[PDB]
């Protein structure tokens, strides 16, 4: 059954579900499939161009629903279910070993990883103190002395002062009926009292003499969440964290190899990379030259999508080891072994 | 065109029902669809042209009319009556009150004729007893 | 399958795709530098009689760069 | 079939010199690398009138005459005229333009090229405030920021972007990826569709936008919260993009020469480019239209001292655009005869100027049938520069490239026609 | 948008100094046995204190042997409009003439011919391949400025300048050129 | 309807002028007015319908075309040529360069025909000499 | 004070007034150590006059940081102290000088203007 761009293959109970939106078009499912039931569309075209086809096509007439493609998928885009629970929970089925975690007691809620995450898998919340609670002072406006010239309202840098302006009438021959200070907003800078032409404002700032007691030291709280299906274990959070609260382990080990002279800088691999490994460094000063295509394998997972997307094969991916749950099937062992290079 | 159908009163339809729903007056006041002039232009129709209104629940032909009470962008007005009630949402959500107002409909120009009052009722096919 | 397809009647002959393509760039230094080829070279497409003209579709890797470079959708990646 | 390489294209100021011409017989039947426009010039369109001989209108009907008669009748018109206008020039080669200057001198004529309807206002502006330019090769190899201001190169200089923006340069090996592309135009043109930044400003308001941009650049605050339809905040964001360039190029065109303010739009743009150089290297190039409009302004300047709108009536050269320009003399009815060469003012002058062409002798050195030939009294067909005749042309940023002769033609070249016209104008005046 | 200062200051990227460019081209000049010598417009043109850059420049090709195949040239260096390269001081207000030191270098040395570049005290126009200098001149007098950088080859700039006799700086520059004509003893070097 | 007339280049009008200004190709490429689709519906016209453009300075008949390069609200585009130059502003403000761009004009639908190239020029009434 | 400008039933009155600049009614020192700064953004959020600005970005392998710079605009800063108290790594040095040095460093405001 195909709805939109998603694909579900059913036999009756086994069910293989493909989620187009999660597919990074790396091609690994197509390679590992023993029955060559998967054909993967061009990586570059599917990422850079509008297409109505799905990223994958699977032939149900050959599909034997063994679930190796679902296992191997680094992006959680293929899930086979058996009666009808996902094999991700069945121990008989080999699983690839990966993890991503944040120590919430170490985390200080700076939100660097939320920003850095190439998959937007991270949510970081933080509750800041209210403004009034980091500040102390007294402020009162004598409204009868006040002549409503508006200068304090204008000069107030936080718009804490409000004046109820009006057009006068013979019944109410005044240009304003009230003036107020919102102490939730006032930061006691003193500007209003200094500009007031009739000394109608009383304001005293207490921060320095009484700050130690009157102002409480801010405790900033919050939580973290890593979406396990969006998460792909590039490790950006681990590397971006100023307090080393984030820990990531990856499924694959390998190498990235780039031929700078074959590369013609079409930017395909840069846009294809789901882990933000590849970039075009900007020259820092005029006349300076840069590495044409820059990598940082710390963020690399060796899924192979860049190599697949490059039309001049200027970029190649090697893969030395695939970390998995113990494999007892020998059909499974050799297909996992077939993806090593 | 996909639009939002709103329904209710007009003095002309109020005058008409107390004059007589068997009268020509009633077709003129209630068998109409009010549109912003900008929407009529986008649809390529003028006042007096007929419109076919289709919804999940029915269909009807009504005469296009320039709204003198301006509508929000994307909304049309058919006065309460059997023409409007060919197309609005019948379900009451267990309140007994149907959803007479704010129903997604499709409108398209048509050269078909507006059904007068007794002819409109024949589609429901009353069987004697 | 997805492949390169030209719509010459919409084409301007502007040459952006010819220059933008890395395969063309790799094989022809002049194309890499924004020129039409004067050397004899085998590349994916050229501007000929004023419009884009596909000469070696087998070398196309369907990366999509040319498509990004065309403002008038005269060269595309689609089925067949 | 014959393939002629390294041909220079005779259409727009991009002056591409890598055209391949396909030659069958003695005829150009196809092209390689030339864009859709360049190709259309090289190849003959079927059913299109290519005048084979001179023509003269005898009251109301055209009759074929010989070269000697047509040139003779034209020479007498100019000799007896007391305010002749010699206009066009941009679509022929420089040596013919040089003969034209001498002929205008001999006839006491006003000589003027299409600059007067084009980048003339840029000439006026650069005479007042300056002219900071570079050649295409510095753009390709250095340009960090590329602006197209009031020009639509995808339709008017079709290969300009591919050669200067998508091209991979020495310090810009990644081509398009190494450049921030900015387009300023009230329309979302096909050029704007490729831009990183599209300032879709209000028409006729460039001068105001450039005033805000320059005040900001020199550290001042922008008076109003929106200018030319662009909110204050993005005026400042745009000035920062320009200030942080390593090498910036401002390409500009008809959107500001034809717009309200005309030469003063170019004026304020130039001076901003000048002032930007205290923060970042910056330069500009006017997107000159015809393949050799620039060549005329060069020749006329170096022979006479002035670039266009040159009046020889007093012997001495004098220069005041607004008085001595083609449209000035025609619309104010000063010109009593007009010689057009390699240009089409019938199609491309305004109504008021055409009304005057209807009243005066019009000579047209033109190979094809045009609105000008429909308003002409004498038609003299020449060999076409770049296809049948060779000579110097000047690219939009001053780079000289020689036009090539690809096939033969029995017709005379512009140069030969003008030298015969000049000899017999002297005969009449003696 | 930059410049080099002194003969040991390299250009961006290319990483070769003025001194090495001058020496190498002098070497090339005589190795092709050209009739004329290298024709040198020095670095740091028109700036107070540049006389030292000039004198250092003059020494760089002195050890090259002239070798014209045509003509009678017996000098390896031709320095042009050196009036503009004879400036002392450090800013325009302590600006002084250093033409005596320049003229005396010329008198003592046999490998150099010069021309002066004499101020005529007119409203005139400046036009040079010294792009960065012309932008600086435009910065000073505020007058209309043209520029043209030529790919892989050179640059250029154009600025009007009024050499008013009543102004202090043009007055000194007029004198510097006269000093150069007159304190150089042998006319065969100028 | 009062609109702002903008004029200039088109790849098709360039192809046409280098093919031949005596050809039909040229009328199809330059005797046109480009409009936003909403404006064409506001005026009640479709692609291929003709429009009469009148300004302070002249008048012309051109064929309406839907703009593939979107225009700002209230603006129309006629390619450079003798049709556009029937109506744009001639005055140069003492610069020698006319105001070819951004001219207030009045546009209205018309059943009159587009004048081909030689017929259009006769409007100026060339007298021989 | 502009009361009459507001009150005039015919809008016949124009009252202008030039007020002092904010910087001139306030005094203090503020410095951000950008090496200590980890770009958590909390000072930018809490600053009640939007004087602090951070050059946010998406990281790339060439530039593996979430921001490239941070700045305080002293034309806007009124030295309330909030940023320095909220900074989790104490990268902001900030001290208000109003009470010890206010007589000398803050000029008493002259308010100018005209009427018509
Ligand atoms: N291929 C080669 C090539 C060559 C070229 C051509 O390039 C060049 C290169 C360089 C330039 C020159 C640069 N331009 C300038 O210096 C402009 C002026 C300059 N100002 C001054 O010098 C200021 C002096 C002034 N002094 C006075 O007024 C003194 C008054 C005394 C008195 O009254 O006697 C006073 C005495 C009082 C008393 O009597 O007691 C006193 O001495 O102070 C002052 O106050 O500072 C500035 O405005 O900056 C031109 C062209 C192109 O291409
Ligand atoms: N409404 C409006 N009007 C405009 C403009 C606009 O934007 N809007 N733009 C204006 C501008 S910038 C310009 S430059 C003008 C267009 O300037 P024009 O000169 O009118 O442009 P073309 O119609 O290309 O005319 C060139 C002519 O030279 C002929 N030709 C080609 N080669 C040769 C040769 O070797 N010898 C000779 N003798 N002739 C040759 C061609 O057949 C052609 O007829 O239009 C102007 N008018
Ligand atoms: N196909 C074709 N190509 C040609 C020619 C041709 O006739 N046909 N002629 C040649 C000649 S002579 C020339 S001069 C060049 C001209 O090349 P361009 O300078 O591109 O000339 P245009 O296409 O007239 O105008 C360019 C843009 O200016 C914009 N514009 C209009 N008003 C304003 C405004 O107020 N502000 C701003 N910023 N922009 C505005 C228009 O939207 C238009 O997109 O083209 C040359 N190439
Ligand atoms: S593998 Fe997982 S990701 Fe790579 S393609 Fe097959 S599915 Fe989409
Ligand atoms: S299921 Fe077993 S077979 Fe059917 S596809 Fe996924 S893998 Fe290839
Ligand atoms: S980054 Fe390290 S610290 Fe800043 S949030 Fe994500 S985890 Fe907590
Ligand atoms: S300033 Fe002094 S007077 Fe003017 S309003 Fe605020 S308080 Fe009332
Ligand atoms: S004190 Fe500073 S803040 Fe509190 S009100 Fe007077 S001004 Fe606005
Ligand atoms: S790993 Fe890459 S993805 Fe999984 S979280 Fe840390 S960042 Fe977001
Ligand atoms: S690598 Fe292949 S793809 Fe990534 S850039 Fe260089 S070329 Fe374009
Ligand atoms: S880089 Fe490492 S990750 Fe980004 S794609 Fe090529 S492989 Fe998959
Ligand atoms: S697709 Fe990638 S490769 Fe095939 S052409 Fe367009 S660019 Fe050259
Ligand atoms: S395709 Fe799009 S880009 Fe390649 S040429 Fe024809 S137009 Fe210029
Ligand atoms: S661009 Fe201007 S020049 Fe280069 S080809 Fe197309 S037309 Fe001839
Ligand atoms: S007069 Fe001067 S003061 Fe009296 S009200 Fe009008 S403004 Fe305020
Ligand atoms: S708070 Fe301390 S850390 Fe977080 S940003 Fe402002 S400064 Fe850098
Ligand atoms: S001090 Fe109060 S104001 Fe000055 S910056 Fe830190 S916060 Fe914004
Ligand atoms: S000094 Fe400390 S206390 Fe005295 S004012 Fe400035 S802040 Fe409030
Ligand atoms: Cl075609
Ligand atoms: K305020
Ligand atoms: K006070
Ligand atoms: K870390
Ligand atoms: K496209
Ligand atoms: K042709
Ligand atoms: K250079
Ligand atoms: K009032
Ligand atoms: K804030
Ligand atoms: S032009
Ligand atoms: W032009
Ligand atoms: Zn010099």
């Amino acid at each position: 059954v195909i709805e939109g761009k998603n694909i579900t293959v059913e036999r009756t109970n086994r069910r293989l579900i493909f989620q187009d939106c999660l597919c990074a078009v790396c091609g690994l499912c197509g390679e590992i499939c023993p029955v060559s039931a998967i054909e993967v569309n061009p990586t570059g075209a599917m990422v850079r161009t509008e297409q109505e086809k799905s990223k994958i096509a699977i032939d149900e007439n050959k599909c034997v629903l063994c679930g190796m493609c679902s296992s191997i998928c680094p992006f959680q885009a293929l899930d086979l279910q058996i009666d009808g629970t996902s094999i991700k929970e069945l121990a008989e089925y080999p699983k690839i070993i990966k993890s991503a975690e944040i120590d919430d007691e170490t985390c200080i809620q700076c939100k660097a990883c939320e920003t850095a995450c190439p998959q937007d898998a991270i949510t970081i919340t933080r509750e800041l103190p209210e403004r009034k609670d980091l500040v102390t002072g007294e402020i009162e406006i004598d409204k009868d002395t006040c002549i409503y010239c508006g200068m304090c309202e204008e000069m107030c840098p936080v718009d804490a002062i409000e004046i109820d302006h009006q057009t006068p009438s013979s019944a109410s021959p005044v240009v304003a009926t009230d003036i107020r200070v919102d102490e939730d907003k006032c930061v006691h800078c003193g500007i209003c009292k200094r500009i007031c032409p009739v000394d109608a404002i009383m304001q005293v700032c207490r921060i320095c003499p009484y700050g130690e007691y009157e102002i409480k030291t801010p405790e900033v709280t919050g939580t973290s969440y890593i979406d396990p299906e969006l998460c792909v274990n590039c490790g950006w959070c681990q590397e971006i964290c100023p307090v080393d609260a984030a820990t990531v382990t990856k499924p694959f080990e390998g190498e990235l190899i780039i031929d700078q002279d074959t590369c013609q800088a079409c930017e395909t691999c840069v846009m294809v990379c789901p882990c933000n490994v590849l970039s075009f460094p900007k020259p820092e000063k005029p006349g300076e030259k840069t590495t044409k295509l820059h990598k940082d394998e710390r963020f690399c997972i060796y899924c192979g999508a860049c190599e697949r997307s490059c039309p001049v094969t200027a970029i190649t991916v090697k893969r030395n080891r695939i970390n998995t749950t113990p494999i007892r099937s020998k059909a499974w062992k050799n297909a996992f072994d077939s993806l090593l290079k | 065109m996909r639009v939002i159908l709103n329904t209710g009163r007009t003095i002309w339809q109020g005058q008409a029902i107390e004059s007589g729903k068997d009268l020509k007056m009633y077709v003129d006041a209630a068998a109409i669809i009010q549109m912003n002039p900008e929407m009529m232009k986008q649809l390529g129709i003028a006042e007096g042209d007929n419109v076919k209104v289709i919804s999940e629940y029915g269909d009807v032909v009504v005469k296009a009319v320039e709204a003198k009470e301006p509508l929000p962008e994307g909304m049309v007005y058919i006065p309460m009556g059997p023409w409007a009630n060919r197309v609005i949402r019948p379900y009451t959500d267990s309140t007994a009150t149907p959803s007479f107002k704010n129903i997604p409909v499709e409108i398209i120009p048509t050269d078909e004729e507006v059904l007068d009052m007794p002819t409109l009722m024949k589609v429901y096919g009353k069987v004697g007893q | 399958a997805i492949g390169l397809k030209a719509y010459p009647e919409l084409c301007h002959g502007c040459g952006n795709c010819v220059i933008a393509c890395p395969v063309n760039a790799l094989r022809s230094p002049e194309v890499a530098g924004g020129k039409g080829p004067t050397d004899d070279v085998e590349i994916i497409m050229i501007v000929e009689d004023g419009v884009v003209n596909i000469k070696n579709p087998d070398l196309c890797g369907k990366c999509g760069t040319c498509v990004e470079s065309c403002p008038v959708d005269a060269i595309r990646l689609e089925e067949l | 079939m014959e393939y002629v390489k390294n041909v220079v294209c005779p259409f727009c100021g991009t002056l591409c010199d890598d055209i391949i011409c396909k030659v069958e017989g003695n005829e150009i039947v196809g092209t390689i690398n030339a864009c859709r426009i360049g190709h259309s010039k090289f190849v003959h369109a079927e059913g299109a009138m290519r005048y084979k001989k001179p023509l003269i209108r005898k009251n109301g009907e055209f009759v074929e005459v010989s070269y000697d008669e047509a040139i003779d009748k034209a020479a007498k018109i100019l000799a007896e005229s007391k305010r002749p206008l010699m206009y066009g020039w941009s679509c022929t080669e420089c040596e013919a333009q040089a003969v034209g200057v001498e002929l205008a001198e001999e006839a006491g004529a006003v000589i003027d090229n299409t600059a007067s309807v084009c980048h003339g206002p840029s000439v006026l502006a650069l005479q007042d405030v300056g002219y900071p330019i570079c050649t295409f090769g510095e753009v390709k190899n250095r340009a960090d920021v590329v602006v197209y201001w009031g020009c639509n190169p995808m339709h008017a200089h079709p290969r300009h972007m591919s050669r200067n923006v998508f091209a991979r340069g020495f310090f810009r090996e990644r081509g398009r990826s190494d450049r921030t592309l900015i387009v300023v135009d009230p329309r979302k043109t096909d050029s704007a569709k490729l831009a990183d930044i599209h300032l879709q400003l209000d028409f006729d308001r460039d001068y105001e936008l450039l005033d805000a941009m320059r005040a900001c650049l020199l550290g001042h605050e922008i008076l109003y919260d929106e200018v030319a339809g662009v909110p204050r905040e993005q005026i400042e964001e745009a000035v920062e993009v320009l200030k942080n360039a390593q090498f910036g190029i401002l390409f500009f065109g008809m959107g500001i020469t034809h717009s309200r303010g005309k030469h003063r739009n170019i004026d304020t743009a130039i001076m901003m480019v000048q002032d930007l150089n205290d923060y970042a290297k910056w330069t500009l190039i006017p997107m000159r239209g015809h393949y050799n409009v620039t060549g005329f302004n060069q020749v006329c300047t170096w022979e006479s001292g002035y670039p266009y709108c040159v009046d020889f009536s007093g012997g001495e050269p004098r220069y005041n655009p607004g008085e001595t320009g083609a449209n000035d003399l025609l619309q104010n009815r000063e010109a009593d005869a007009m010689m057009v060469i390699a240009s089409d003012p019938g199609a491309h002058f305004p109504q008021r100027a055409l009304e005057r062409m209807a009243e005066i002798p019009v000579i047209a050195i033109e190979p094809h049938r045009t609105p000008t030939t429909e308003m002409a009294d004498i038609i003299i067909p020449p060999a076409i520069v770049g296809m049948e005749a060779e000579g110097t042309a000047y690219r939009m940023e001053g780079v000289p490239i020689r036009m090539k002769k690809v096939v033969d033609s029995d017709l005379l070249s512009d140069r030969e026609i003008l030298e015969r016209l000049l000899e017999k104008v002297r005969e009449y005046k003696a | 948008g930059g410049n080099v200062h002194g003969i040991y200051d390299p250009a961006p990227y290319f990483d070769i100094t003025p001194a090495e460019i001058i020496k190498g081209l002098a070497e090339v000049n005589e190795k092709l046995q050209l009739p004329h010598s290298i024709h040198l417009h020095c670095n740091d043109l028109g700036h107070p204190g540049n006389y030292e850059t000039t004198l250092a420049s003059f020494d760089v090709p002195k050890n090259i042997k002239p070798n014209p195949a045509t003509g009678s040239r017996d000098t390896v260096l031709y320095a042009t409009h050196v009036q503009f390269h004879s400036y002392g001081g450090t800013t325009w207000r302590d600006f002084v003439s250093e033409a005596p030191k320049i003229a005396d270098y010329v008198n003592k040395n046999d490998h150099i011919v010069i021309d002066v570049g004499q101020i005529t005290l007119d409203e005139t126009t400046t036009m040079t391949a010294d792009g960065p200098m012309e932008y600086d001149l435009h910065s000073l007098n505020g007058l209309k400025w043209a520029n043209c950088d030529v790919e892989l080859e050179t640059g250029s700039g154009v600025v009007p300048f009024i050499y008013s006799a009543r102004a202090p700086v043009p007055a000194v520059q007029w004198a510097i050129g006269m000093e150069l004509f007159l304190l150089i003893d042998n006319p065969e070097k100028v």
